[PDB]
RNA sequence: GUUUAUUAAAAACACAGCACUGUGCAAACACGAAAGUGGACGUAUACGGUGUGACGCCUGCCCGGUGCCGGAAGGUUAAUUGAUGGGGUUAGCGCAAGCGAAGCUCUUGAUCGAAGCCCCGGUAAACGGCGGCCGUAACUAUAACGGUCCUAAGGUAGCGAAAUUCCUUGUCGGGUAAGUUCCGACCUGCACGAAUGGCGUAAUGAUGGCCAGGCUGUCUCCACCCGAGACUCAGUGAAAUUGAACUCGCUGUGAAGAUGCAGUGUACCCGCGGCAAGACGGAAAGACCCCGUGAACCUUUACUAUAGCUUGACACUGAACAUUGAGCCUUGAUGUGUAGGAUAGGUGGGAGGCUUUGAAGUGUGGACGCCAGUCUGCAUGGAGCCGACCUUGAAAUACCACCCUUUAAUGUUUGAUGUUCUAACGUUGACCCGUAAUCCGGGUUGCGGACAGUGUCUGGUGGGUAGUUUGACUGGGGCGGUCUCCUCCUAAAGAGUAACGGAGGAGCACGAAGGUUGGCUAAUCCUGGUCGGACAUCAGGAGGUUAGUGCAAUGGCAUAAGCCAGCUUGACUGCGAGCGUGACGGCGCGAGCAGGUGCGAAAGCAGGUCAUAGUGAUCCGGUGGUUCUGAAUGGAAGGGCCAUCGCUCAACGGAUAAAAGGUACUCCGGGGAUAACAGGCUGAUACCGCCCAAGAGUUCAUAUCGACGGCGGUGUUUGGCACCUCGAUGUCGGCUCAUCACAUCCUGGGGCUGAAGUAGGUCCCAAGGGUAUGGCUGUUCGCCAUUUAAAGUGGUACGCGAGCUGGGUUUAGAACGUCGUGAGACAGUUCGGUCCCUAUCUGCCGUGGGCGCUGGAGAACUGAGGGGGGCUGCUCCUAGUACGAGA
RNA sequence: CACAGGUGGUCAGGUAGAGAAUACCAAGGCGCUUGAGAGAACUCGGGUGAAGGAACUAGGCAAAAUGGUGCCGUAACUUC
RNA sequence: UUUUGUAUAAUGGGUCAGCGACUUAUAUUCUGUAGCAAGGUUAACCGAAUAGGGGAGCCGAAGGGAAACCGAGUCUUAACUGGGCGUUAAGUUGCAGGGUAUAGACCCGAAACCCGGUGAUCUAGCCAUGGGCAGGUUGAAGGUUGGGUAACACUAACUGGAGGACCGAACCGACUAAUGUUGAAAAAUUAGCGGAUGACUUGUGGCUGGGGGUGAAAGGCCAAUCAAACCGGGAGAUAGCUGGUUCUCCCCGAAAGCUAUUUAGGUAGCGCCUCGUGAAUUCAUCUCCGGGGGUAGAGCACUGUUUCGGCAAGGGGGUCACUUACCAACCCGAUGCAAACUGCGAAUACCGGAGAAUGUUAUCACGGGAGACACACGGCGGGUGCUAACGUCCGUCGUGAAGAGGGAAACAACCCAGACCGCCAGCUAAGGUCCCAAAGUCAUGGUUAAGUGGGAAACGAUGUGGGAAGGCCCAGACAGCCAGGAUGUUGGCUUAGAAGCAGCCAUCAUUUAAAGAAAGCGUAAUAGCUCACUGGUCGAGUCGGCCUGCGCGGAAGAUGUAACGGGGCUAAACCAUGCACCGAAGCUGCGGCAGCGACGCUUAUGCGUUGUUGGGUAGGGGAGCGUUCUGUAAGCCUG
């Protein structure tokens, strides 16, 4: 039977919100699955993190007919 | 562990009283007590198995004993069965109701007769009390083979005693009532 | 007999007696780095060691384990010897690249090598051990009997509820009016048992248990008397203790048990004699318990050393002959797979050597030999057996090479054993002188003799000795369990978030299961369909990701991350804008840049795997590369820089390369941070009461009861908690003295009764008083005997040790069972085992002094108020009446 | 400590006595370096105790009790 | 003192006086200060000596790299679009202070470890050499004699005098009980008690020495001490523990957390406090703007759990694959439940952009000094537990801690509120206003009659208020009184009897105004008998459900009323409204002190007005007092 044991925190979620500033490499949200999505100069890594490939404010989204939801960057 | 123990020590243990009980059922006190027949070998016809199988054993009174029957013609067929069979009655063939009497008892018989039944209560006692000795011999081995914790060893030697126990006190207030039937 | 001087005198130790074992005398053994000494001025009828414990009848089976006593064939091995190869250097050959002579040198470690161990054998009055299960007898029960498994092997004699028995106050018997003890049985021996002796035994015993007469103030139940204190007078004159005191009760409150707080009640001031309920009174930094990377001694197959014991090598250490364990070996042999003109070398040369420079095979003088066979010293033999033969995975002792198996002798050569010798060395034989000397030296002589012994080196042995270690978390500790890592929930819609909280998984896998290009799309149901079922595959429809993800969980995933194929190595090297997450060490994500690949027509994609586990710092060292370093210089060695290797260091930030335990013989530093007594909190549990009413009650739910369920009260059981106390709040029972509650045992007053009477039942009211002696056990308790009107239930630190007791219970002694290799251990049992304190305060029982009460004094009172007392049987008349069939 | 403790050897009177026990005495030596009174509880040490006689208690703890000589006389058991 | 917390019945102190604990040396770093400055400074030594010499040397002006080397660069790498570390920052030597390293390193304190000595005048054992044992018993072997024998065996006296033998003083011992327990005594006294010819007892001297002895063995004894003697040493062993830590005033002011730990009552980094240096509107509140949420709640499509119905494979049973009383999945409809369900989904919270006010920079960075890592209660959200605990484990806030004052009787942790100092002044908070005891026996409208208030539940009751509706009723209701209450008919009835009748079955069927084949008393069965129902009588109300306030029973504990703090209250309780007042260290009013700013007078800034701040434990920072001693001092005070 014997339970009491359990993982480190992964301090996974949002790095980085809506229209925040942020410069381009910066992390907006580690994440498992791709709940998020990469939008617009957002790149997602092989952790399913994505990261920003520009210089830009944040943008929270959701597109198409599985109603997802994207990350883009707003250009600046 | 000790779970499938606990409730094996107990099933031989309340199974160890109910023999006592049966075995105190084979006497003759002064009562009817037709369970007295109702555990007799008897012969008729082709095979075996007690009188259950063909008449009514009920009473008459305190003393005595009717035999309601189907059939009238093994009335003598049984009649030498009970009145051959270490019991010790002379049933009367006055017809329809094989009587059996209850011949009082005798004071050699409300004494070494009672002797026996708190004897029977004792052996049954030392049955129990073996269970006992046994139930926590698993109980001590699979501790010194480090399965169970001190604690728990403690706490299932006691509550086997819970078991003997109430098991006896089973025994002793079957036969107490029992004694009565003569005292 | 002896012993814990100073809590244990015993059953403990000793004992005579028994046995095992070691010792040939320079004894074993002991004290002594040694000399020497004891043993003993003794000599196996002796001496040492170990266990047993007169005597009697006796002392069984087990050698597997651990020991000890024997062994040798090998296997494994020390110092040592230093074969053999590798490397450094550099005379010289070199266009240089390299090469590398001797020597010196760093390696490697052939060969030799004793005991030990491995192994084989013995030994239990060595340590020690002496089983399970399944069945079986005309009824039951049991099992003389059978089966099976497991052992070294499975408890014989005797004994048994015991110094041993848990359940246990076992059962039966005796003894008693009554017997948890005692005695006699039984055997169901938790867990007796044969010299860590078994079972008996007259005598002994300040030894353990039980009984009986006598005796008694031990006790019903105390009385009186004589003395020493106590009390008063005079003289002398202490003590512990002490923050400060103007030092009451009660109920609450409060760091949770109040002289000191709140409320209230009572109380003129001060002594003397008395009592011990309280000041958590005095005394001693609690012994129990826990904590300290505390201490000691103690044990041991803990670790590491070590004296001792033991093996060999070298030295002291010489002269002679012989034997043989042997690595190997020229003269040369050693030899039937299945089908043989046969006891067939791995497989080959290959076309006359021996004859003429002495040879068949028919005897077998030597003989191997599995008594199945044969080479053929010397020749007998007196000019050719015969071979690629037609069989054979392959053709000839037809000639000859080193020889996988086996076997045999030079030279000598690895090294082991023996004898002889005398001159080293020993002499704890005799004699001689120093010398009127059992020491010493010298001398003579006999014995021994290169041995013994000693030193250096070396293997083993080594609790004899010594130093240490033996983790933590923990609802005290221990026992269990846990210790890193990943997923969900607890987690309160960012992150994070604890418990010995609820659940699971990881310590890997894959060269494709990685890369890319191209392609593809599940589960389930319904219907049809050979074997074919709920489900194998096929068909179609519904379905729409419920499937699938190498694997836990969660997040993902159709543009699939799921499934197939072709081509492939981006499971790339250097770097890295910028972020994530960590106290840190670190860990994670990442576009983009350089170079160089793969896939695609191309756009592009690839720095491993849908993602999140799959792991180990630093030191120390190995390997490969690299002139970076190089102790005068040149080189080297070693060091550095890159790549990489060695750890269930899992107690997973890893104290050491290296480690278990006892302490009741104990110790110290600490803690009410932390258990045990008592208090406090709680009230699950307990106990007491109530709500519903199927049902019992012949009929009738509630006279008396009450199922399935339900609600409370108390603080009162079992518990939970760890607030108080560890610079000390003495624990059960007894005694004495108590005091309160009422949930009333008796007595008193009532209701209902399934109350005729008598006597019961149940309920209400009532706390005035009263409420047993004994047997048994330490017991409270309880059962038992016998009374009584009754033998009430609780609270009071489970009332009451500065009041007594000390039987229980926890110190040190001892022993049995059981556990352990042992030290020791038991919430098992047995025998023994120091109980201090002169009363300041409070309180209390008594008894005086002072003052007040209004001028003082003598009496007698009134009685506000306080206390004491408050129990109850029998007989009788009423009356043998009411009632009753009677009794 | 001018401490009811410890300390080896010598001597051995009278009466009773088995005696070096014990009581009284001799020889010799002493009354123990606070007295005086009182005549309560309670403690200490002691005397006697009606009836009962272990009912006490863990337990006959303590006390009470037996006690000399001579002669008769004495069971199981026994290693005699 | 220690604690979450102490009047605490937890530590310590009988009182006084005197002494008694953060130092010294050397390095090292920071700060303050002084000199000199891309320089600073010397050490030993010399010295004619605090001078002056002496520049050996140290620090610094250059770094990067493992190094070779290169150099305001270097390293990395083939090279970097680049990256790491440097160049843009003055240093150094004294003096004073804050830390740290080594030292005993604030002070006191273990149990112990090692070295060397002194101890067998106590005691254990042994070795020489001398003593001691009154008195009384028993009567071994041996001898003699006699009996006995065929001879022996055998037996009887007498003699003899054995024994860890018997009783018992001295002597040796120590089993029991009392006493004594600040003793007469640091182990005894008194009454009993074991041994007392022996393995007895004792005098003198001797020998054995500390991991050693000795031990008829208890870990016993070795000088009142022994699981390792005493004395001196190493030695101020070590003490992550306990205790203690001494003058005054000012400013700030924590923590009981995370992470790691042979770690848990310790320590380290981080967090929090203090001080310094520096830096942007840094930071916070609110506003609007840009965000992600999957919690509360709800829902049941998913995952699972669940009840009714419909539908149904199959499962369970009757056949010789069929029917089926029965448990039945899926689908359908109705209905619930979930921390590890979600097709929904808040309030808050958090992030970010902007902006104004306010805020003594509240912010970040760096540096000097720390402290702390035992928490506690309360509110809210939870796991645990019993939605038990003054329980335990997290989150979040508040308070205590480290905070006084008023309230809650008393009551760290609740309510109110943050105490710089003086006031015989004022307003308030919470809580109060009959007396104790400051303020209403205040005003108005209700309720309760239980001392409810001022303790307790299921459940029970014509208590007593308020509200909306009902049924019945002068064609006479509700109660009460008068009457009738009959007949199928015993009802058939397994009926021994029931005919209402424990039972039996139905309950339909006559009659009149009305009467059940039956409500109970009830009989052996009848049944005597009241009911229901109805006629009369009387004469105006009566019946019982719903919503609702307050009250009643249910309600028993232990020292003493003791369950409002008390008296006492019928309002002095309760509900509603109003207005007064009392109440604190809060706010205000005077007067004063201090830190920080601002304006005006004015400089080393005094200052006037003014703004503001001034609880405090660990702890940081600042400024003083006084003691002894040196100079000033052959000065000054002083018979
Ligand atoms: N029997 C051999 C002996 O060798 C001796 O010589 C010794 C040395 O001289 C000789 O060393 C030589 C060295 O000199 C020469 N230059 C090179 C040779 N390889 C070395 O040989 C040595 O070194 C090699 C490793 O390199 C090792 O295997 C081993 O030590 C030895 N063989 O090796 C011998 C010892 O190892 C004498 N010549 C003599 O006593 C006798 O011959
Ligand atoms: N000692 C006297 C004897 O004890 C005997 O006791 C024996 C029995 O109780 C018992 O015997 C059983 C047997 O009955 C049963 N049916 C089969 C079982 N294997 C036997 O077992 C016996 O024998 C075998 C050897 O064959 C052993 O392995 C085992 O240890 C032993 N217990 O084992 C005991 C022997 O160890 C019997 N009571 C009887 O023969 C006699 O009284
Ligand atoms: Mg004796
Ligand atoms: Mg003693
Ligand atoms: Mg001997
Ligand atoms: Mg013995
Ligand atoms: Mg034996
Ligand atoms: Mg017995
Ligand atoms: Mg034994
Ligand atoms: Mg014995
Ligand atoms: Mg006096
Ligand atoms: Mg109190
Ligand atoms: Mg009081
Ligand atoms: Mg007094
Ligand atoms: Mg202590
Ligand atoms: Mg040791
Ligand atoms: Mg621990
Ligand atoms: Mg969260
Ligand atoms: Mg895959
Ligand atoms: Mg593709
Ligand atoms: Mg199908
Ligand atoms: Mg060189
Ligand atoms: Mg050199
Ligand atoms: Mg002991
Ligand atoms: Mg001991
Ligand atoms: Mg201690
Ligand atoms: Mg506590
Ligand atoms: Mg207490
Ligand atoms: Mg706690
Ligand atoms: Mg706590
Ligand atoms: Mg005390
Ligand atoms: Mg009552
Ligand atoms: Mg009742
Ligand atoms: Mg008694
Ligand atoms: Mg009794
Ligand atoms: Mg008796
Ligand atoms: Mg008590
Ligand atoms: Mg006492
Ligand atoms: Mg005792
Ligand atoms: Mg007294
Ligand atoms: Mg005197
Ligand atoms: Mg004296
Ligand atoms: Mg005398
Ligand atoms: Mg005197
Ligand atoms: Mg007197
Ligand atoms: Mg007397
Ligand atoms: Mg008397
Ligand atoms: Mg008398
Ligand atoms: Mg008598
Ligand atoms: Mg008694
Ligand atoms: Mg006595
Ligand atoms: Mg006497
Ligand atoms: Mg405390
Ligand atoms: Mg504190
Ligand atoms: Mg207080
Ligand atoms: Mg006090
Ligand atoms: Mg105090
Ligand atoms: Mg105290
Ligand atoms: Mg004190
Ligand atoms: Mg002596
Ligand atoms: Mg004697
Ligand atoms: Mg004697
Ligand atoms: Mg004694
Ligand atoms: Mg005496
Ligand atoms: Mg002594
Ligand atoms: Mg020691
Ligand atoms: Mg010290
Ligand atoms: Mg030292
Ligand atoms: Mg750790
Ligand atoms: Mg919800
Ligand atoms: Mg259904
Ligand atoms: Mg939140
Ligand atoms: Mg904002
Ligand atoms: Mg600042
Ligand atoms: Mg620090
Ligand atoms: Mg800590
Ligand atoms: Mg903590
Ligand atoms: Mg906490
Ligand atoms: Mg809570
Ligand atoms: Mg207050
Ligand atoms: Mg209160
Ligand atoms: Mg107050
Ligand atoms: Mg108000
Ligand atoms: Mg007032
Ligand atoms: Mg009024
Ligand atoms: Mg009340
Ligand atoms: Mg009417
Ligand atoms: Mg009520
Ligand atoms: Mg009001
Ligand atoms: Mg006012
Ligand atoms: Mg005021
Ligand atoms: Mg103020
Ligand atoms: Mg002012
Ligand atoms: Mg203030
Ligand atoms: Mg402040
Ligand atoms: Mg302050």
């Amino acid at each position: 039977t014997r339970n009491g044991r359990d993982s480190e925190a992964k301090r996974l979620g949002v790095k980085r919100f809506g229209g925040e500033s942020v410069l381009a490499g910066s992390i907006i949200v580690r994440q498992r699955g791709t709940k998020f999505h990469a939008g617009a100069n957002v790149g997602c890594g092989r952790d399913h993190t994505l990261f920003a490939k520009a210089d830009g404010k944040v943008k929270f989204e959701v597109k198409g007919p599985k109603n997802r939801k994207f990350i883009s960057i707003e250009a600046e | 562990m000790i779970s499938d123990i606990r409730k094996d020590a107990e099933v031989r243990m309340d199974k160890c009283v109910e023999a006592f009980k049966t075995q105190i059922s084979k006497i003759r006190t002064g009562r009817a007590s037709p369970s007295l027949l109702d555990g007799i070998v008897v012969e008729y016809y082709g095979t075996p198995t007690p009188l259950r199988q063909l008449a009514s054993v009920t009473v008459e009174d305190s003393r005595t004993l009717k035999i309601n029957v189907f059939d009238r013609s093994m009335s003598p067929a049984v009649e030498k069965a009970i009145m051959a069979s270490d019991l010790g009655l002379n049933p009367n063939s006055a017809g329809s109701d094989i009587r059996v009497p209850l011949p009082p008892l005798t004071e050699e018989r409300r004494k070494d007769l009672t002797k026996i039944v708190r004897g029977e209560a004792e052996q049954a006692r030392v049955a129990v009390r073996n269970v006992r000795r046994d139930a926590n011999d698993k109980v001590k081995a699979l501790l010194k083979d480090k399965e169970i914790s001190e604690d728990d060893d403690r706490r299932s030697q006691d509550d086997v005693q819970k078991l003997t126990d109430a098991a006896i006190k089973k025994i002793e207030a079957a036969l107490a009532d029992k004694e009565a039937e003569l005292m």
